[PDB]
């Protein structure tokens, strides 16, 4: 599984926004949405969202989660615990650049926001990071990761994954 | 292309051949009427319109019925992602932005 | 001026309504007007050098209207520009008399309207040319437009121990001219203050005070004033407080912005408009009695503008008529099926007055089922008595 | 026609079809082709862009698409001269001309149909009356009339010039749209100042276009945007700077820079032995270290670039240079990149001029066009750097030219040609950058010269076009003075000369004063250049 | 089945055909009504109007579930054409009413691939060999799913003493309970029927 499928997957996530046009309800495969009346909030998915961003046809609000105050809080217990923490989403980096990049205007102290999302990226990929160094050595037969995101785990999963099959094959090869 | 069919052996075009036929026919038995073309969407779909630009002087490309477009070197269309993607992928097109 | 913030800010909300939004600044870089649209259809973003140092303005579809306090060289100017025009000279200006000033003004169906400093009104058409003019029963606090209806409210007289004394004028300027309230008191919660005036989309007058409750027009019960809705009660921490920016009446919602800690709402980060459900302040409101009742109630009341509307020659789809009909009667054959379980039936009498016979015949038909005879038989008598008056 | 409203009977009529764009090559086209292009993407119009940089090919490429697009949008390109004539359309196709260039012809003008104009009227525009230029005693009155045609149509059509920025016509569409967008404004900002460096408008207009775009980027700083709470830092801000006149000096050193720019290196004379010297008193005079001057800008000390704007005014006014000062803007992104809308302007036309013989003429637009837009900043840090090249290779002419004195009077115009094999002849071979040489050139020689007749006399200006064909690009300049309107007759004077001698003369380029000759055909051709102007 | 729940079925599915080491157990029915809901989508946006933005993001949903029908059929033909022998053998011995992994179109495809191939190895070389040596069975040459393979995955339904085998050694053998929610690291052996019958979802 590439990146960018798992930003595909992240797209499906629900964020609000304030049209500048008037449109009824559609009634879409996946599920209907709307009215769209000018002014007002109405939740979409996150891939009509960025694409009416890029059409001008929208603003976007920032999820609750983005807030420099939640944010520093989630990162400092991050931080704190020795395992995943729960994150805000299930796909927190990729609502991060996608909403930051495309609505950096709409969404205020993007800077603090970017940088905390990186922080946390950062403990939690050396926490995986830890967690693979730590199968390998003790020659665990699983793990448990319960708090990952799709991301995180697919950014370094393929490697350790074949790494894991090779050891397997590797500590099993007296089986007669 | 030639340059690599070249390189092939009679019998791997006979099979290439026998492959393509199956891989039409399997295509075609998905739905009740035109199939499905699963050799596009390669990629995950981002915009419903791209801006393309020629890097091959080309022929007349159709885009829907009467409406076609002068595939001229460095002439620039916006264009249906899907109707663009396999040329695209041949490198007739450069998707830019 | 409704959905205004206060004019020692450096930069600032004039207006904020249904229509759009109209910002004004004054910083080292310019002095300047901003004025956008919430649907850009109806026209695009438009930006004016505030030269002449306009602070009070109004929006509508039809024209933005701007005006100024007089200085001591140049007099208090009215300055409007109707963009939706067919002409292109689409600016207008008027100057005031020497030492007179404008103090509120408002915006309707192709008219304006100025209140000044000599308890003077004054009226224009949308194109400038100056209509009727009237004195003030006192100093305006604030006026509003719909159609052609005109909303003023003054100081009828000096307040007491925290409270305002506030009447209320309300004229309608159509084919003949008329006033509604000539000079009403205006009622308000106890040391209380008038925070935002205007009318519902669908042309009731409305307000709100410094308690957050809301009031509309109640053309239903002999043009008095009914609560619709308690903001303080729908808010996170009873601290904060709504700030409205319009009102509608079906969908039933009323259009307002959460402000943290403050009156009214800071100019940046742009704030998101929240929507609040109406609520009529009745008794036991949480029982089935209540909530059936207090529906009932809210709907009528709503739906009173189907009636003006209808009276004054304006257009409507009688599917909100039927559709209002429906709700009441279906939610009132409930709520006498729930009385007529509890054997009040006289209770069940005093609430079937209030529906059509032919509706009232299926609660005859309800009655019937489990022998309720004396219910049925005094349901037939008032179907009887509604059909002999009809 | 000329169009009343961008709006409802353009943009809206187009909206539902299939658009073809054809662009001149120059960079007030591509930004007004960037704006073009991004109202189109936000909203799903099928366009086809096709470049463009003369009559024959405009008319080569019309030849080929015509049956496929009726629709059409001009941008630079077309409004004066007859497009019914040159292209020959079908009566159903609709021809939308965005073009800077005066006077509109009357064809074009009065052409109700087919030909619209998205001009705007409040131009500095005198088009004749229709009865004046469409139809015994009877005879006489006929005659006398055509004799009133003729001497009219001279009179309208003697000199030509610029109008507004067509960058800026198609930047009114977007507010007007209300989907102008900061890099919008920003491909605005860049059209006008394309016009301002090459000369094309007078500095009253350019102030007045200045004047309006202000208005417009303090709308949209205060969009989103106050003194209490600001954007990212990442988010692209617009800056009005009233800053310095020399090229591309927040890139280079400044010693460069102040060697390079036209201004004061024609003030100074830095062609000759004497310049450095010159140049020498004024650092002296403002007391910046020689050491710091020659040193990268964004590696000079801080206290010294503090105040060196008014340093450098407060001299340049005892020295003589009295508008050192100019009214600009200045775009910010992230934390880095800073730019003059004056350094885009040269960093995009050397992208589009560049000299390099690959590919073609289309495939050094297409790097041009490319470079106006932040997802391609390399390109445009590559452009800045192709800047540098040419404006060294600029100074470099011009100071051959004004020492071996090819700058020669021939009574009524001053002329000068640029011969084969000398020093980076290749790169004004072109049309455009020829254009832009004769005008530095001239200021140069102005400066330069005591005689004050000479002073005041246009310059023609010829280099080699192609050897195999031999032919000469040939291009006519005004009187580079400071209160020049920025008319010129070389246009009409060129096609009557060429007439009058019945030379070969393509009339390729679209600024009629721009010409190709056979070049055995110079000598009398240029004869009767001077028996014309007399 | 509502319309949104299909679409999450098939990304379950397309999920789940990514990460599994062998050919999951087709699923023909929302193959079937995907694409029936595509052709209806589309037929009614041919009856639409163009320069209409309900029509443009009715196409971007689309274009959207579209790219994952014609991804996870495409990964299913990868998996098909990486073990064309094993799997026409598993439909050869495939008990009556046990789900097929293979669609009647899948398997028409891999019993045309599998004859092509063998054909061409034939013409090829292998007419050409020693008379003892001319037959080779792909059945042996092509390599097995290694269904050892360790996958990540998250539980949808709880399950219980779920067995983890470390290696060859029994003795080193325990058990786990997969809490609802909760995410594993895990051979893909020990966790076969669970994906099977949905309890897990692979990651």
């Amino acid at each position: 599984m590439d990146a960018a499928e798992v930003e595909f997957l992240a797209e499906k996530e629900l964020v609000t926004i304030i049209p500048n046009f008037s449109l009824d309800k559609i009634y879409l495969i996946g599920g209907d949405l709307g009215p769209f009346n000018p002014g007002l909030p109405v939740e979409v998915p996150l891939w009509l969202a960025i694409n009416l961003k890029q059409r001008q046809k929208c603003r976007l609000l920032p999820p609750e989660w983005m807030d420099v105050e939640k944010l520093e809080k989630m990162r400092d217990h991050e931080r704190k615990e020795e395992t995943f923490t729960p994150m805000p989403s299930p796909y927190y980096m990729e609502l991060t650049k996608l909403l930051l990049n495309h609505a950096s205007d709409n969404i205020p102290k993007a800077d603090e926001i970017r940088t905390l999302v990186k922080d946390m990226w950062d403990t939690r990929i050396a926490k995986l990071r830890v967690s693979a160094d730590s199968f390998v050595r003790q020659q665990e037969a699983h793990a448990k990761l319960d708090n990952l995101t799709l991301m995180e785990i697919n950014t370094s999963g393929t490697f350790l994954t074949q790494a894991l099959n090779h050891m397997y094959k590797l500590r099993t090869n007296l089986q007669p | 292309p030639n340059a690599l069919r070249f390189h092939m052996a009679a019998e791997e075009m006979e099979w290439f051949n026998n492959y393509k036929r199956s891989l039409a026919t399997y295509m075609r038995s998905l739905g009740g009427d035109e199939g499905l073309d699963i050799t596009q969407d390669m990629k995950p779909p981002k915009s419903l319109y791209i801006e393309v630009r020629c890097l091959k002087d080309y022929g007349e490309f159709e885009v829907d019925d009467g409406t076609s477009v002068l595939l001229k070197k460095n002439s620039q269309h916006f264009l249906p992602r899907w109707k663009c993607e396999q040329l695209i992928r041949q490198g007739v097109l450069e998707h830019i932005l | 001026q409704s959905g205004s913030t206060p004019l020692h800010l450096t930069h600032r909300f004039m207006v904020w309504n249904s229509i759009g939004i109209i910002r004004c600044y004054n910083d080292e870089q310019d002095n300047a007007i901003d004025v956008e649209f919430h649907d850009t259809s109806i026209h695009h973003a438009t930006h004016l050098s505030n030269t002449l140092n306009y602070t009070i303005a109004d929006l509508s579809h039809e024209a933005i209207l701007l005006a100024c306090e007089s200085t001591d060289e140049l007099a208090s100017k009215l300055h409007c520009l109707h963009f939706s025009s067919w002409d292109s000279s689409k600016e207008w200006i008027i100057d005031l008399p020497q030492n007179e000033d404008i103090e509120a003004i408002c915006l309707g169906q192709g008219w304006a309207a100025a209140a000044t400093s000599a308890l003077l009104l004054r009226l224009f058409t949308i194109g400038g040319v100056q209509k009727e003019v009237f004195s003030l029963a006192g100093p305006v606090v604030s006026m509003a437009g719909h159609g052609e209806q005109l909303f003023i409210v003054y100081h009828r007289g000096t307040g007491f121990d925290g409270d305002q004394c506030l009447g209320v004028q309300l004229l309608e300027l159509g084919k003949k001219k008329k006033q509604i309230l000539h000079g009403d008191p205006l009622p308000l919660t106890r040391k209380s203050y008038l925070a935002w005036i205007g009318f519902s989309a669908e042309g009731t007058p409305c307000y709100v005070d410094s308690e957050g409750i809301v009031r509309m027009l109640n053309r239903g019960l002999g043009n008095t004033w009914t609560p619709i809705c308690n903001t303080r009660e729908h808010c996170k921490g009873k601290s904060d407080h709504y700030w409205v920016v319009g009102i509608h009446e079906n969908p039933q919602q009323l259009r307002c912005i959460p402000c943290k800690g403050s009156r009214f709402p800071p100019t940046l980060p742009r704030p998101a408009v929240a929507i609040l459900s109406f609520k009529l302040p009745y008794c036991q409101i949480a029982t089935e009695k209540g909530q059936m009742e207090e529906q009932f109630w809210r709907s009528v009341i709503f739906h009173n503008h189907l009636d003006y509307l209808a009276k004054n020659g304006y257009e409507y789809e009688e599917s909100t008529k039927n559709q209002a009909t429906k709700e009441q009667q279906e939610l009132l054959m409930k709520m006498l099926a729930l009385s007529c379980k509890l054997e009040r039936e006289f209770r069940c009498v005093e609430l079937a007055d209030l529906m059509t016979q032919n509706a009232v015949n299926l609660a005859i038909k309800y009655a019937s089922r489990s022998r309720k005879l004396i219910l049925a038989q005094k349901l037939s008598e008032l179907a009887v008595e509604k059909a002999a008056e009809l | 026609m000329f169009v009343s409203d961008f709006r409802k009977e353009f943009y809206e009529v187009v909206q539902s079809q299939r658009v073809l764009l054809f662009v001149a090559s120059d960079v007030d086209a591509l930004c007004a082709c960037k704006i073009l292009q991004a109202l189109f993407q936000c909203d799903h119009v099928q366009y086809t862009l096709v470049p463009v940089s003369g009559w024959q090919e405009l008319e080569t490429a019309f030849l080929e698409h015509k049956e496929q697009f009726h629709y059409f949008i001009l941008i630079n390109c077309g409004a004066n001269v007859d497009l019914l004539d040159i292209l020959q359309p079908d009566e159903d196709t609709i021809f939308f001309v965005c073009d800077t260039h005066r006077p509109v012809n009357v064809v074009n003008v009065y052409n109700d149909t087919q030909i619209k104009l998205l001009i705007k009227q409040d131009d500095d525009l005198e088009v004749p009356a229709y009865e004046d230029i469409f139809r015994t005693m009877r005879r006489r009155q006929r005659r006398e009339w055509e004799a009133r045609r003729r001497d009219i149509l001279f009179d309208y059509e003697q000199y030509e010039y610029h109008g507004t920025s067509s960058a800026m016509v198609m930047f009114e569409l977007a507010w007007m749209l209300s989907k102008d967008l900061n890099d919008m404004l920003w491909w605005a900002i860049v059209g006008l100042t394309d016009q301002w460096v090459q000369d094309k408008i007078t500095q009253m207009k350019y102030v007045t276009d200045v004047g309006v775009l202000q208005r417009h980027v303090s709308r949209h700083n205060h969009r989103n945007e106050d003194e209490e709470n600001t954007l990212s830092v990442d988010c692209t801000r617009i800056s009005f700077e009233y800053d310095l006149r020399l090229v591309l000096y927040q890139h280079w050193s400044l010693h460069d820079s102040l060697c390079n720019t036209s201004y004061t290196a024609a003030r100074f004379k830095l062609w000759s032995v004497h310049g450095q010297k010159r140049l020498q008193e004024f650092l002296a005079d403002m007391g910046l270290p020689l050491k710091q001057v020659k040193q990268k800008f964004q590696a000079m000390d801080i206290s010294l670039k503090e105040n060196l704007r008014e340093m450098i005014e407060e001299s340049a006014n005892k020295f003589g240079m009295k508008d050192m000062r100019v009214q600009t803007f200045s775009i910010h992104f992230g934390f880095k990149h800073k730019f003059l809308a004056s350094d885009v302007v040269f960093a995009t036309m050397s992208l589009m001029e560049s000299p390099e013989k690959d590919g073609s003429g289309t495939d050094h637009f297409i790097q041009a066009l490319d470079s106006l837009s932040r997802s391609n900043l390399d390109k445009l840090y590559h452009g800045l750097e192709l800047a540098k090249k040419q404006l060294r290779a600029t100074q470099q002419t011009i100071a051959s030219c004004l020492c071996t004195n090819l700058v020669i009077s021939q009574g009524p115009f001053l002329y000068c040609s640029l011969m084969e094999g000398t020093p980076d002849v290749m790169l004004f071979s072109r049309p455009a950058s020829l254009s832009l040489l004769s005008k530095h050139l001239l200021k140069s020689f102005v400066c330069s010269t005591k005689n004050r007749r000479c002073k005041l006399l246009p310059l023609v200006m010829a280099a080699p076009l192609s050897m195999e064909h031999g032919t000469v690009t040939v291009v006519g300049i005004p009187p580079e003075t400071d209160s020049s309107d920025r008319k010129n007759f070389f246009g009409r004077a060129f096609e009557k000369a060429a007439e009058s001698t019945s030379s070969r003369m393509l009339h390729n380029h679209f600024d009629l004063s721009v010409i190709e000759l056979k070049a055995e055909d110079r000598s009398k051709f240029l004869d009767a250049l001077i028996s014309l102007l007399s | 089945l509502t319309p949104a729940e299909l679409i999450e079925r098939l990304e379950q599915a397309w999920m789940n055909e990514k990460f599994a080491p062998e050919l999951l157990e087709s699923k023909p029915e929302i193959v079937e009504c995907v694409m029936e809901q595509l052709e209806h989508m589309e037929e009614n946006l041919r009856r639409a109007k163009r320069e209409d933005l309900k029509v443009s993001i009715h196409q971007m949903e689309m274009e959207r579930i579209r790219y994952v029908l014609s991804s996870y059929l495409r990964c299913r033909l990868m998996k098909i054409e990486k073990f064309f022998p094993h799997v026409l053998e598993k439909e050869k011995t495939r008990p009556e009413g046990e789900p097929s992994s293979l669609s009647p179109e899948e398997l028409a495809f891999a019993r045309e691939f599998m004859a092509n191939t063998e054909s061409y190895l034939k013409n090829v070389a292998l007419k050409h060999m020693p008379p003892n040596l001319q037959k080779v069975d792909l059945f042996r040459a092509v390599p097995k799913p290694d269904l050892d393979s360790y996958v990540f995955l998250r539980v949808r339904e709880r399950q219980e003493n779920i067995l983890v085998e470390p290696d060859t050694d029994e003795q080193r053998d325990y058990v786990i309970d997969l809490e609802k929610g909760s995410q594993h690291l895990i051979r893909y052996k020990t966790i076969a029927p669970l994906v099977a019958s949905g309890a897990v979802q692979l990651i």
